[PDB]
């Protein structure tokens, strides 16, 4: 309350919220356990060499599957009014 | 010089409690060097003799050549959004209080930067191109021969042109070189924070700052990509794809947005002259706001009034200057004058102690 | 509404002086170890509040930040500094220009220019 | 953490890639001048011994 | 750099290269602090922007509230000129 | 008193991952063709944009044909004429801007390569100023050979009302209106002033879309390394572990 | 620079079906803009109101000076307004 | 930076005894200020569309225009006249021998302007400009689309000279940043004297060593003024006056006088390609020439016979150039050639012990 003022303070609701600390809870450690057996790290991102080849071959592979998946996307919304999609006729 | 860079990049220190509004310094850099590669690049394909015949060449002929018409204009867009932004920042701050050689450096870019763009919107060769050049170069008509000199003609022609090249090839690559003199003054005079005191929590750049500066200017593209690709604003005058005509006048004589503010000044003053003062006071003025107070105190952190009316009096006149010249525009647009020039005043004046 | 903000980061009036100013930094010269001390303490607590976007406990908050511990040491600093820009400083004095990387116009630190790098 | 830190890198390389070949694919030649190095001759109308000029 | 009194080095261990500006930021703590941290890598990352996130906003917007007078001051300075310049339009010019 | 602003018309383009309507434009360059070519030029326009984009290479081939173009100079010195072929332009009614005015009671009608965006609305203005002729005001009278349109600035344009129903048979079948042709001939004079938008369109989808990803990564990296900074604890006369 | 500016499609009210324009007694289609002025119009009443009005004004003057542009350029701004909401859904 | 210059050229500590042959380096800095400061000049009235014309125009219309086109001629034969005099010097005191970070500073300069002063000899655009750059591009065809990606065509047109012209702005500016290394390492690396040994006679640069090179530097220019208004030696061949046919070859295709030493290793070499390598040979070999020595000397101040027949040898190989393609002098070439290769692995050798 006091907004707006010199006696404006952080509500009770405020208060709360930054009294809930969330002290020895993970909610998410199940993604990081889960992602750990990729061995990623060990296989790649641990050796220097091995980290930029991940980076390199990935944007190459990254870059060509999302341009073909990007590519699909705009044949599928535009469908019907691309010049492929309409061959035309010669007139007689 | 690994040396010289490791002691300006790994191990400089910044205080922990800046702000993303430390970061636009970073993102100018950037996109000034985008903004000169794609310059060097666009003039491999470039036609000096006919500069609306070469843009539609480069966007039609040329390979990708779109993407660098549009970066090119676009980006210089949002080189001057991210200056002002800047210069707004230093303003309410009040960085320049102590920081007057950073401020200084600073200015002679701005000063260098306003010539660079103005030139080369020139450079389009368009409606808008020829009548904005002709009515500003008049201006100096005073002068004797002095717009014959510039011009190298009777009138604005490929002469023209071609030395207007020359310096909008050329300044740029000055203005490089002063962000070093500036770099140089923020690295010894050390940056201001948000408190107003000097505290003890720096870290190093590299791995900190940097990082934050990072997610802003990456931030920033993803909004720049989507204005390049689909012009989400308008940001370039429609009237400049129209072929010149030097005895027809365009339906209005504007320049970008971001010399609006300028413009309304000079239409909104009845003498011409007066209107080309008043547009160098606004400049210069704001270089000695702090030279005349006596107390001890950066005036850092108040409720900063009379700096937000000042930015709101910048978007007023610009707005200004998008309106024909109606008579009860040009009676406000006087009154906010007089009201700026109020506010100026406010900054400069020191206190008398009851 | 300085009061209040003041209150929030926890620090004095005197407090937010700056060293860049000579006079804060001559008077902070001569300062006792004591109020040396808290004020360190005060501003770096100060810092810490703001970068991390958090205001002091309104518990800590009843004190009045406007009292004035820095006032005796400010005008005796300004008192050395009258005396040093009159009996040593009434004239422009001409001095060997660029050397010993001093510009030779009367800074007195080393490489503290751009001329002089 | 070093997935996050790779995938910055390998997006910015995917960038950079493609920034590097668009600027040089430029100097390739234009497509006015690709579509004239191109000439089709229509044998059609000739007659035996006549001899015809192609830029 | 700082003031002399902060930058005054105690140990003789010359200035490397290419520290300089690292050592002229320096600092001469008075009465000793404890710092204590731990590596990222055993924290959480994202929840300190949870747990700030309200009340940085309600402290952001309550310095905020004090541009509204002046805003609509301002605002309403513009809706005055925008119907001054209608009428005149109109009285000039229409019939 | 500035021209009334046109209105939002919604072309398919005007979307994020939209593409120029190719149906459209074929019928946009009939009538341009049939109706716009007889007073206006289009400079900067060549057959070869629209091989592959908007028609066929040999039914491009047949249009250029169509047209006769000088040519020159040839053993003699003379100029000669040969029929049009993909490199050419499209034809010119007329050699001079000066040929033109006199042919248009003194108004020169403008090159119409980039005219979809060189006025204030873009192609809503084409679309507009073609459908805004309407009988003048009470109280305004236009000499002859002025017409009123709603849009062209001043309120006074020499342009005869060009598009009149059953002035073009489509081939396609479509009827033919002159809210059709005015909407197909935009739709056309939009694709001949940036050819490559589709291009353009389709790569900054991918570019956005991808530098959202990497705005993640970044957030996630630079979220890491503050928490060193952001969770730190200094004490002075306290020590908790 | 550029013809339009670019938005969502969900901004975009692009026609979700077409309906064929009417066909005259003669045979031939009747234009669909023609059709819709006439309710348009009507939508703008207050604004016509306005203009027919500046034209009874300027019929009694002795002089022959008097226009009525300006109340007739906010009325056809209006009328168009309307027309192009729903003028597309009629053209293919 | 008023430090810097005080170290570099008012307490700059340089041996009394060195010969006006140390002035060299002196003369091509000032002359290569002036051919950059010349072109950017002459680029304010330069026709890029066809540059025939526009050279026509500035001698012609523009007043003075003579002098910015024969200057920026002239003194193109300057800097390469007083560049191989600096390496003739180098290689007669062999300073390379413990000074090889300046040699190696210099070869990149080097580098650099032997494709500065090409492309701009292109610029020209006269029957020995289109002949001459058709001739040498034809050396790459065997890379493939290498050439179709360079001249932007398939043959030779404005489109390339457009490109070749943002090459010949920019890359003199990078060759006068290389200059600061080069002086870098010459300052840090002392000098070499005419006498072998380090001796105690050093004297400031500004009060002596100044005054003399300006000496050398006024010397010559009473030499380059007789040549710049009189032309009193031949340094620009006519055929170059010559509208472009590119049906119709000239007389004879050559390019400027300073490189007639390459143009005819490649014209005397039957097979192509081992003429460019050999022309790669030549450059490259000298980079490396005290590298295998294993004596405590520096083969200094001896009476250096293989020293002057290799000048020679540079000589007799221009004169060669200048010639039509007879095939007497085709053998004669072809012994100088294996002539060279027998000087230089001389240089190269070790030396055993009886
Ligand atoms: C200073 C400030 C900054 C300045 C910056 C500069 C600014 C300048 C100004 C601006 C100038 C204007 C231009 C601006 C442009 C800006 C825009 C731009 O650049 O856009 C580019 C571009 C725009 O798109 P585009 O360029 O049109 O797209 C191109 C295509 O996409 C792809 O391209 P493509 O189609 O051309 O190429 C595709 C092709 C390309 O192909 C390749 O390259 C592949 C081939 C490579 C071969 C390598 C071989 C190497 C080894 C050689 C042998 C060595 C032997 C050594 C032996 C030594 C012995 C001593 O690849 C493929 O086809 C893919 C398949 C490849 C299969 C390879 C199989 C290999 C087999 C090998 C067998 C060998 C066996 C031998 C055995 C015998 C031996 C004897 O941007 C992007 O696309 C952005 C992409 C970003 C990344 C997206 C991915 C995100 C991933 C997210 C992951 C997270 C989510 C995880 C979800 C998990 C769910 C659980
Ligand atoms: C209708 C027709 C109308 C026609 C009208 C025609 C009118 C013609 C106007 C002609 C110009 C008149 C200018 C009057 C200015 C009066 C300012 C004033 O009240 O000064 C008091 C003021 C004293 O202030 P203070 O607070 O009492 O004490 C100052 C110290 O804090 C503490 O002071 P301290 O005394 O305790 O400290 C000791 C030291 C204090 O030393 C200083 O204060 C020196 C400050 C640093 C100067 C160097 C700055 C760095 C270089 C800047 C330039 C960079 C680029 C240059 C090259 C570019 C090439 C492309 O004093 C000395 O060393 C005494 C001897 C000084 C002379 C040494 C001679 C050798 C060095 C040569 C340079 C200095 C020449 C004298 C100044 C010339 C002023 C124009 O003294 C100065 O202003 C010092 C000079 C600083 C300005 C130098 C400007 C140079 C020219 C730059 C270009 C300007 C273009 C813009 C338009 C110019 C036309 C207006
Ligand atoms: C109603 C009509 C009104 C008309 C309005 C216009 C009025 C006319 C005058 C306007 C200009 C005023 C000039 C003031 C000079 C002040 C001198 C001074 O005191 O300097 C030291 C002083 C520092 O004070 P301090 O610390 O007390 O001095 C003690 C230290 O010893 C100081 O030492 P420090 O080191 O700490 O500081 C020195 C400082 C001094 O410098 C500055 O701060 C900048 C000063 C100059 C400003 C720029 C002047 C530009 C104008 C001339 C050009 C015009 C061309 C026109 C052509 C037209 C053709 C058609 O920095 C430097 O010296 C940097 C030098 C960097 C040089 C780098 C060169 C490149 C590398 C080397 C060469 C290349 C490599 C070799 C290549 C070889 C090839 C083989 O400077 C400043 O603080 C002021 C800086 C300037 C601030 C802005 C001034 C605004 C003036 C008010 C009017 C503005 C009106 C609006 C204009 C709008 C334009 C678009
Ligand atoms: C008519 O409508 C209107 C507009 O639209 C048309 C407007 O834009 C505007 C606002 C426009 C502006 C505020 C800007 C207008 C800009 C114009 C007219 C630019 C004209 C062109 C020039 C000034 C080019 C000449 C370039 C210069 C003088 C250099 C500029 C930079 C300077 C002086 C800073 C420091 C100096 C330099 C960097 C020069 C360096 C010199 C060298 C390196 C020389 C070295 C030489 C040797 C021998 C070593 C108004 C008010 C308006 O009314
Ligand atoms: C046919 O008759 C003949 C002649 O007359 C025609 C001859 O002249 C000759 C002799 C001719 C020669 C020896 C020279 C011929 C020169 C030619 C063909 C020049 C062709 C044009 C070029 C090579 C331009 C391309 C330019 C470059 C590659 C730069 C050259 C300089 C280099 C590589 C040195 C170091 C690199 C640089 C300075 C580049 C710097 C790069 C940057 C700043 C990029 C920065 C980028 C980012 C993203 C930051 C012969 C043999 C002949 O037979
Ligand atoms: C076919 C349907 C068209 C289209 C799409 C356009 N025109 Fe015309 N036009 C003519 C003249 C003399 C002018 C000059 C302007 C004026 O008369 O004062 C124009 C102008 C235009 C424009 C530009 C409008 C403006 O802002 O200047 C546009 C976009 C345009 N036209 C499109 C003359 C003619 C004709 C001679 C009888 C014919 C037929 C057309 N125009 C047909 C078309
Ligand atoms: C801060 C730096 C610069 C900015 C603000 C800037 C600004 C601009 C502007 C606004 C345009 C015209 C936009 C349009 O056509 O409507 C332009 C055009 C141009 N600029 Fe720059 N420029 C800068 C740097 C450079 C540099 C360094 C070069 C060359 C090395 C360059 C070369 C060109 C060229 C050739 C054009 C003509 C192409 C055009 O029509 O856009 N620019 N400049
Ligand atoms: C080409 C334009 C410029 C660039 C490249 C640039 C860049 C920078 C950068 C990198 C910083 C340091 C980090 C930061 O504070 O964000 C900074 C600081 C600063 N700049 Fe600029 N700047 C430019 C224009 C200007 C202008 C026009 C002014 C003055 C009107 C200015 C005044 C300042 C000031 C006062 C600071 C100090 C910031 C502080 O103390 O916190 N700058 N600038
Ligand atoms: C070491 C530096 C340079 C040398 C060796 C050099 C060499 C030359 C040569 C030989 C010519 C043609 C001479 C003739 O026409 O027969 C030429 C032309 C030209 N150069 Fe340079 N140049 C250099 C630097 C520059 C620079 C820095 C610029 C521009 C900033 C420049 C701009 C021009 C222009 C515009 C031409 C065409 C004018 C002409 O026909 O001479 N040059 N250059
Ligand atoms: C743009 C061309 C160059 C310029 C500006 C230049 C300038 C200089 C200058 C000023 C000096 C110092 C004074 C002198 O000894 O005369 C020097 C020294 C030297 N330069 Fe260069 N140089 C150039 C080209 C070269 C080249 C191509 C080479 C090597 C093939 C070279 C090798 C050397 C060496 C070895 C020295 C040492 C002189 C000594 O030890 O006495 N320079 N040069």
């Amino acid at each position: 309350s006091g907004f707006g003022t010199s006696y404006a303070h952080d509500p009770k609701w405020i208060e709360d919220w930054m009294a809930r600390k969330r002290v020895g809870v993970d909610r998410m450690d199940w993604f990081f356990r889960a992602f750990n057996r990729l061995r990623l790290y060990e296989l790649f991102f641990k050796s220097t060499p091995r980290f930029y080849a991940f980076m390199v071959i990935g944007g190459l592979l990254g870059s060509y599957y999302w341009s073909r998946f990007w590519e699909q996307y705009w044949i599928r919304v535009n469908k019907g009014r691309l010049y492929k999609d309409v061959p035309y006729v010669y007139p007689p | 010089f690994i040396l010289i860079i490791k002691d300006n990049i790994i191990l400089y220190n910044i205080n922990d409690s800046i702000n993303y509004l430390w970061n636009i310094g970073y993102i100018i850099m950037v996109v000034m060097i985008v903004q000169v590669i794609t310059g060097i690049i666009i003039n491999l394909y470039m036609n000096i003799n006919n500069g609306y015949k070469g843009i539609i060449y480069i966007i039609k002929e040329i390979y990708y050549g779109y993407i660098l018409r549009y970066i090119h204009n676009n980006n210089s867009t949002l080189i001057y959004v991210v200056v002002y932004l800047h210069i707004i920042r230093n303003l309410y701050y009040k960085t320049y209080y102590y920081n007057i050689l950073i401020w200084y450096s600073g200015m002679i870019m701005l000063y260098q930067l306003i010539i660079i763009g103005f030139i080369g919107y020139i450079l389009g060769w368009g409606q808008l191109s020829y009548w904005g050049i002709t009515v500003i170069i008049n201006l100096i008509s005073g002068i004797p021969y002095l717009i014959l000199l510039i011009s190298g003609n009777y009138y604005i022609t490929i002469v023209t042109i071609k030395r207007l090249y020359i310096v909008h090839f050329i300044l740029p690559i000055i203005l490089i070189y002063v962000e070093i003199i500036h770099v140089y003054y923020i690295h010894y005079l050390i940056n201001n924070n948000i408190v107003e005191y000097n505290v003890n929590n720096k870290i190093i750049f590299n791995n900190y700052i940097l990082v934050k500066d990072n997610n802003g200017i990456i931030f920033i593209l993803n909004i720049f990509i989507l204005e390049l690709n689909n012009n989400i604003f308008i940001i370039a005058d429609n009237d400049n794809l129209i072929e010149i005509n030097i005895l027809v006048t365009p339906i209005h004589i504007i320049p970008e947005w971001y010399y609006l503010y300028w413009y309304s000044i000079l239409k909104l003053l009845p003498n011409k002259y007066s209107g080309l003062y008043i547009v160098v006071n606004s400049i210069s003025i704001i270089n000695i706001l702090s030279e005349y107070k006596i107390v001890i105190s950066e005036y850092k952190n108040y409720k900063n009034i009379i700096w937000y009316n000042q930015i709101i009096q910048y978007i007023s006149m610009i707005y200004i200057g998008i309106q024909l010249p109606i008579i009860e525009y040009i009676n406000y647009g006087r009154y906010i004058i007089i009201f700026n020039i109020l506010l100026l005043i406010m900054y400069l004046y020191p206190k008398k102690k009851k | 509404a300085l009061v209040a903000r003041y209150r929030g980061m926890g620090i004095m009036a005197d407090d937010a002086m700056n060293d860049k100013d000579m006079i804060v930094e001559r008077a902070l010269d001569i300062i006792p170890e004591d109020i040396r001390i808290q004020r360190y303490r005060r501003m770096m607590r100060g810092a810490v509040l703001a970068g991390r976007k958090l205001h002091l406990p309104l518990e800590l908050q009843n004190y009045d930040p406007m009292v004035p511990y820095m006032a005796p040491y400010i005008e005796e600093a300004k008192f050395q500094m009258q005396e040093e820009q009159e009996l040593l400083a009434y004239h422009p004095w001409d001095r060997r220009l660029y050397t010993a990387g001093v510009s030779g116009f009367g800074e007195t630190s080393m490489h503290s220019t751009f001329l002089t790098m | 953490h070093y997935f996050a830190t790779g995938m910055f890198g390998l997006i910015g390389l995917a960038f950079l890639r493609g920034t590097v070949v668009k600027v040089v694919h430029g100097l390739w030649p234009a497509r006015d001048a690709i579509a004239a190095g191109v000439i089709e001759v229509d044998l059609r109308g000739i007659q035996p011994g006549q001899n015809f000029v192609v830029k | 750099p700082n003031t002399k009194r902060d930058i005054r080095r105690l140990g003789s261990y010359p200035v490397p290269p290419e520290s300089k500006n690292f050592w002229r930021g320096r600092f001469q703590v008075p009465g000793g602090q404890i710092q204590q941290g731990v590596s990222p890598m055993q924290q959480k990352i994202f929840f300190q922007w949870w747990w700030n996130l309200p009340t940085r906003y309600f402290w952001r917007f309550t310095k905020w509230s004090d541009f509204l007078i002046p805003s609509l001051m301002w605002y309403t300075g513009f809706l005055m000129c925008k119907n001054d310049v209608e009428e005149g339009t109109r009285s000039r010019y229409w019939y | 008193k500035d021209p009334p602003s046109p209105p939002d018309w919604p072309f398919w383009f005007k979307a994020f991952s939209h593409c120029h309507d190719i149906p459209s434009c074929r019928r946009g360059y009939e009538v341009y063709r049939q109706v716009c070519a007889t007073c206006h030029a289009a400079r900067f326009v060549c057959f070869r944009h629209m091989v592959n984009t908007i028609y066929p290479e040999n039914r491009v081939k047949q249009l250029a044909a169509s047209f006769d173009y000088e040519d020159g100079p040839n053993d003699r010195g003379e100029m000669f004429t040969r029929p049009g072929n993909l490199l050419d332009p499209f034809p010119s009614p007329y050699p001079n801007e000066e040929a033109a005015r006199f042919a248009n009671q003194g108004a020169s009608p403008p090159d119409l390569s980039q005219q979809a965006a060189a006025h204030h609305g873009g192609c809503d203005y084409i679309m507009s100023l073609l459908t805004g002729y309407r009988d003048p005001p009470a109280g305004v009278s236009l000499r002859s050979g002025l017409y009123y349109n709603t849009y062209f600035p001043g309120g006074a344009i020499s342009m005869p009302p060009p598009l009149n129903d059953g002035a073009i048979e489509y081939e396609d079948g479509t009827p033919a209106v002159a809210s059709q042709m005015a909407k197909d001939v935009s739709q056309f004079l939009t694709w001949a002033q940036d050819p490559q938008h589709d291009e353009r369109k389709l790569i900054g989808l991918k570019m956005s879309t991808a530098a959202l990803v990497w705005l993640f990564s970044i957030s996630v990296w630079n979220r890491h390394v503050w928490t060193m900074i952001k969770t730190r604890r200094i004490d002075f006369t306290k020590t908790v572990y | 620079a550029r013809a339009y500016c670019g938005r969502f499609a969900f901004m975009l009210d692009y026609p979700k079906s077409y309906h064929p324009p009417r066909k005259n007694e003669d045979g031939d289609y009747v234009d669909p803009r023609t059709d819709m002025l006439p309710k348009c119009a009507a939508e703008c009443s207050e604004w016509l109101t306005e203009y027919n009005a500046c034209v009874q004004r300027i019929k009694m003057r002795t002089d022959g000076r008097g226009n009525c542009q300006g109340q007739y350029e906010e009325f056809a701004m209006c009328q168009d307004h309307c027309i192009a909401h729903e003028l597309f859904h009629y053209l293919k």
